[PDB]
RNA sequence: AUAUAUUUUAGUAAUAGAUAAAAAUAUGUACAGUAAAAUUGUAAGGAAAACAAUAAUAACUUUCUC
RNA sequence: AAACUCCAUAUAUAUAAUUUUAAUUAUAUAUAAUUUUAUAUUAUUUAAUAUAAAGAAAGGAAUUAAGACAAAUCAUAAUGAUCCUUAUAAUAUGGGUAAUAGACGUGCUAUAAUAAAAUGAUAAUAAAAUUAUAUAAAAUAUAUUUAAUUAUAUUUAAUUAAUAAUAUAAAACAUUUUAAUUUUUAAUAUAUUUUUUUAUUAUAAAUAUGAAUUAUAAUCUGAAAUUCGAUUAUAUGAAA
């Protein structure tokens, strides 16, 4: 008893997946560049096109924030987080870094403006959002012979996908391979003709490989084969990010069970170990400029893990496993993680925002007509907390009280 | 038409029964005929002489 | 004692005798657990009113006593 | 539409819960543990299941203690019960609540289904 | 009222044609208590059986010569003769 | 071992004996046989259900044998 | 009757070497209101409405008279009369008070998405009360390959208490999941909705509700758990 215009879906699903965003004002707003920030260092900027195609296949968008409000998705530059950040990113030798904060600070609009830098700047990038996705157990997985570990490929083809699709073919096809690679095939075409594709050293390029479409227990390979490609190569920097990394450090064991009834360790599956190893000093890409950012997200649980990986906590030996896994922690402080605290917006900033959102006709008529400016900003940043962008969000739209 | 416990009557009656179940008759040729009797006669007899042995005794 | 730790259940009884000579033994435990010590020993087991006689067999061995003997008659009603 | 052991089971169906749900032996983490040994992801649904994974699950299923064997366990064992002047027996017998209830009230369910022949 | 299986008509054995019920029977060893085996023919399809309670094992045929298993596995450690005497007050009957 | 085709079986049903005192075709003819009671027993079975057993072999024929 | 009374409230003073700390408290002693004042608007100096300025100022408990109902109690206890005195008095062992056709009250749990379940350790936020016929912390072991959870066992740290323990309150709020529901899934492509979109293929009246009833195994208390107790596990999964 549905209909294809009706809303079927529950209430952030519907705000995400409902296109709502139809019914919006067209804003000639400023465009997010890096080598222009002295320009819009404190404004609202709308992303570039091709940036905004980039982050959109990436997945830095996300369900539960507002992106519903307006035309595109919408981001201010901010000289105490967010510029920050950049030229953190910019000159650091290490180039490595956790964006940590309180729930709703801004941690995955961060993420979005260091990978909308990183197209910009003609970056690889390699966007894991979601890393629940691969740790719980909700798609099929297999315990391959050759890499001692388990390999998951539906979630493996959907993230090659978004490899290929984010990034632009020129920048990725600039790159010949080190080796030579076979490959089963598994295309509706040239089944019983090809049942190998191979991809030579000099000719093939790192798209081709990308490309590649085997059967299931190759997809672990294939994948294996271009984090490698990518680590030899020096001709281009590769964006490395996982946001809700919380969820990897706290969700130590997979919800997957092996052979004999008992569950799967996060470092015995591909995917966990992969991203493990390119976080730590040990899959350690040719080029400079090639970082590894990582985001935690408040939705996730809290454990003395993570404090104790940085520079927060002595380490209490006694905690448990459950909240506290030393691996972990271990493998964090091998590849020199520096944390970014993402801070709370100021008095300023926040009055932007509210003027932004006003321009855009987000607002409500009891906030703007009969009331002071500066009142209402004051109040605004009163029921925020003192600046958490979401909550100003909340109170600003989602109160109706 | 008919219960699972009238079924399982009726399989037990087909169990006793000779419907359906008994080969064709046993033939024979006048020769084998003739060595089948004199088999039987021989035997009958010696059955006898063991009966007045066992008897005697 | 239930548990199977400390148990079995165990009471005084004129056993040895019993099994002498065909003498049933008249208990009013009825908290006893049956051992295989005594199966085909006549049990004489209190219901309360009236001892009731039972030839303990091999199926009874994990069992009290009192199990055997039903102390309440069967409900029936006057349809009156 | 995806049979396994005769008993029918629908699409989008998630394995180990439908195991649950249909086969009398087996309930909760039996299921997970079959799931474990035969290799199929947690969440997985019946209507993914190929033909040689289907004839896996049955052959676990018929090296299990499953369906109509574990059924007749307890009705032996409610028999054995029977045989013995036992009061649990006894009140199998009469249709009445076995484990030390009251019956002034309340005693409709044992009424409907304490049979010496039990399940159905 | 009576539970019957209705007579259908009765298929007419000729005098002379009528032949004797030869039932299908299987040569079958029967093992005794002792190792004795006996032939035997049975209708059932079992080529051998191996008996536990026979007359070659019960007293009355030869004078001059699972709840108790359940209750011995689960009071194991215990050991449960002398437990008898130490168990057997007369006094009190 | 497995697939298709062509067949074959499974409709599972009583008498197996010239049946002989349970019940059923009550007139013909041919062939053959003997009932009942009472008594002694035997799982439920009891005065009363079913089944078993309960007069005599002289002579004769055939067969085996001392 | 009201009032004095108690609890709770506001204020003041006292005391507490601010390690028995919670001073944001506890407890003795006061004071405080059945609130006051003024302007108007209706009805006759007052009384209800409204407005204003002054205040922390707004509840609950106990107390339920006389009579009546020959209301309830001789099973709290006692006493009158009357009856029993080897029994209607006294002690032990077991059984019963828990029986089950129908019926009647009180409750509890349910019949799923403005509602259920997983999870949430720099442990979100309470109060009141108990612990020398005790309260039992941490930690180890088993159920259970990690560990947490829950349940037992192991063994008693601390305190007989503003000091330690019962005891990290729970809803809340947040992520995840949820059949009925082809209102979803997964194979392909698809893309500026990517924890997602579109296209084409295949996905065909009690559940992944409920927890009655029963089977087996363990554990707890006790000397003893059969009639007849309480947990945990693996199955069972009515009715609604
Ligand atoms: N820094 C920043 N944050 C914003 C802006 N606009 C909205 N946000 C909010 O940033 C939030 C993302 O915070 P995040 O740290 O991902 O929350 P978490 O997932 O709970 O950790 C969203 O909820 C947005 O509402 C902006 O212009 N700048
Ligand atoms: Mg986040
Ligand atoms: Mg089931
Ligand atoms: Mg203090
Ligand atoms: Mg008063
Ligand atoms: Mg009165
Ligand atoms: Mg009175
Ligand atoms: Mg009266
Ligand atoms: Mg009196
Ligand atoms: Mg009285
Ligand atoms: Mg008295
Ligand atoms: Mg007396
Ligand atoms: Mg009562
Ligand atoms: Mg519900
Ligand atoms: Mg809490
Ligand atoms: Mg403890
Ligand atoms: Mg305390
Ligand atoms: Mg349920
Ligand atoms: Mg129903």
């Amino acid at each position: 008893r549905v209909t294809p215009g009706s809303l079927y879906k529950n209430w952030t699903n519907t705000t995400h997946t409902a296109q709502l965003q139809q019914t919006a004002v067209p804003l000639a707003l400023p465009i997010f560049n890096f080598d222009d920030i002295s320009k819009t260092l404190n404004k609202v900027v709308s992303y570039s096109n091709k940036q905004y195609k980039s982050l959109h296949h990436l997945g830095s968008f996300k369900k539960s924030q507002f992106n519903e409000l307006f035309q595109k998705p919408v981001c201010l530059v901010r000289e105490d987080a967010t510029n920050s950040f950049l030229k953190k990113l910019v000159s650091h030798p290490v180039k490595k870094f956790i964006i940590t904060g309180e729930p709703g600070v801004g941690k995955t609009v961060l993420l979005s403006q260091a990978h909308a830098y990183a197209v910009d700047s003609k970056q690889i990038i390699i966007n894991i959002s979601y890393p629940e996705l691969f740790l719980n157990g909700r798609n099929d997985f297999s315990y391959d012979d050759d890499l001692k570990l388990f390999i998951q490929p539906m979630y493996l083809k959907k993230l090659i996908r978004k490899i290929l699709k984010a990034n632009d073919p020129a920048l990725l096809k600039s790159i010949e391979l080190s080796k030579d690679y076979k490959f089963s095939n598994a295309n509706p075409k040239n089944a019983s003709v090809k049942p190998f594709v191979t991809l030579n050293k000099t000719k093939n390029t790192v798209l081709d490989l990308l490309s590649v479409m085997t059967h299931p227990h190759n997809r672990g390979k294939l994948m294996k084969a271009i984090i490698d490609e990518l680590s030899v190569q020096s001709k281009v920097p590769i964006m490395f990010t996982v946001d809700n990394f919380s969820k990897v450090l706290t969700t130590a064991y997979s919800a997957y069970r092996n052979t004999e009834n008992k569950q799967i360790y996060s470092l015995d599956l591909q995917m966990g170990k992969l991203m493990m190893d390119i976080i730590s000093g040990e899959t350690k890409f040719a080029n400079g400029e090639s970082s590894t950012i990582l985001a935690i997200s408040g939705v996730d649980r809290t454990n003395k893990t993570l404090p104790v990986a940085l520079g927060k906590i002595p380490v209490d030996p006694y905690v448990t496993r459950y909240h506290y896994e030393p691996k972990f922690v271990e493998l964090l402080q091998k590849g020199n993680v520096t944390e970014f605290e993402v801070p709370k917006l100021n008095k300023q900033e926040v009055n932007e925002l509210i003027d932004y959102y006003k321009q855009s006709n987000v607002l409500l008529d009891k906030d703007i007509t009969g009331k002071k400016w500066e009142n209402l900003i004051d109040e605004k940043y009163f029921l925020s907390g003192n600046g958490n962008p979401r909550e100003l969000l909340k109170s600003l739209v989602l109160s109706h009280r | 038409s008919l219960s699972p416990l009238a079924q399982r009557v009726v399989t037990q009656l087909s169990v006793m029964s000779a419907s359906r179940k008994q080969p064709k008759l046993l033939k024979l040729a006048r020769e084998d005929l003739i060595k089948h009797q004199t088999i039987e006669k021989c035997w009958s007899i010696y059955q006898q002489q063991q009966r007045e042995r066992r008897n005697l005794q | 004692s239930r548990s199977v730790w400390k148990g079995p259940n165990i009471v005084p009884l004129p056993i040895r005798e019993a099994m002498t000579k065909g003498t049933p033994i008249r208990t009013n435990a009825r908290a006893a657990t049956i051992l295989p010590q005594f199966v085909g020993l006549k049990f004489q087991i209190h219901n309360g009113k009236e001892y009731v006689p039972i030839e303990i067999s091999e199926d009874m061995v994990g069992h009290k006593l009192g199990e055997f003997a039903p102390t309440r008659k069967r409900f029936s009603y006057t349809q009156t | 539409v995806v049979h396994i052991l005769g008993k029918g089971f629908k699409g989008k169906e998630v394995i180990k819960i439908a195991l649950a749900s249909k086969f009398y032996g087996i309930g909760k983490t039996t299921a997970e543990k079959i799931c474990s040994k035969l290799g199929f992801y947690p969440w997985m649904r019946m209507h993914q299941l190929s033909e040689p994974q289907i004839m896996s699950i049955a052959s676990e299923l018929s090296t299990m203690t499953i369906e109509g064997d574990a059924r007749a366990i307890v009705k032996d064992n409610i028999a054995l019960k029977r045989k013995i002047g036992s009061y649990s027996g006894m009140r199998h017998t009469l249709h009445l609540p076995v484990r030390g209830q009251h019956t002034r009230n309340n005693a409709k369910t044992a009424r409907k289904l304490n049979k010496i022949d039990r399940r159905g | 009222t009576r539970i019957t299986l209705p007579r259908r008509p009765a298929k007419k054995i000729q005098l002379g044609k009528s032949r004797p019920a030869i039932y299908h029977q299987f040569n079958v060893k029967m093992e005794l208590s002792d190792g004795s085996v006996v032939i035997r023919r049975s209708q059932y399809p079992k080529g051998e059986i191996r008996l536990i309670q026979d007359q070659r094992n019960n007293p009355l045929w030869n004078p001059s010569r699972g709840s108790l298993d359940r209750f011995n596995k689960r009071y194991s450690s215990l050991f449960s003769t002398v437990e008898l005497s130490e168990e057997n007050k007369k006094k009190t009957q």
